[PDB]
């Protein structure tokens, strides 16, 4: 009896890891994908900078 | 940071207008401290040799 209710839990905690895992990391993710709009428009002000130079 | 430039182009579109006025002054300014000089001191000799 404790067999079978352990093997479940181990399965379920599977899972449960792996989604936790992913929604763990899932915010750094958009933060890098931010982060690649923002430096183009960043280094885009020295285009213009330099055109009026 | 396109406005900001911008104030030193127009600076510099302004500084060409006064680098204009810079060469006329430097020309009658050379009248009166070279060309004119000189010719006062060329006369002085014409004299002193007679």
């Amino acid at each position: 009896a404790q067999r079978d209710y352990e093997l479940k839990k181990a399965a379920y905690d599977i899972e449960v890891n792996t989604r936790r895992a992913q929604a763990d990391l899932a915010y750094q993710l958009q933060v890098a994908k931010t982060k690649q709009q923002i430096e183009e428009q960043r280094v885009q002000v020295q285009v213009v900078e330099r055109a009026q130079q | 940071r396109q406005e900001e430039i911008e104030i030193e182009v127009v600076q510099r579109k302004k500084q060409i207008a006064v680098e204009a006025q810079e060469i006329l002054r430097t020309d009658k300014e050379l009248i009166a401290t070279v060309r004119r000089p000189a010719e006062a001191e060329a006369h002085r000799i014409q004299q002193i040799a007679e």
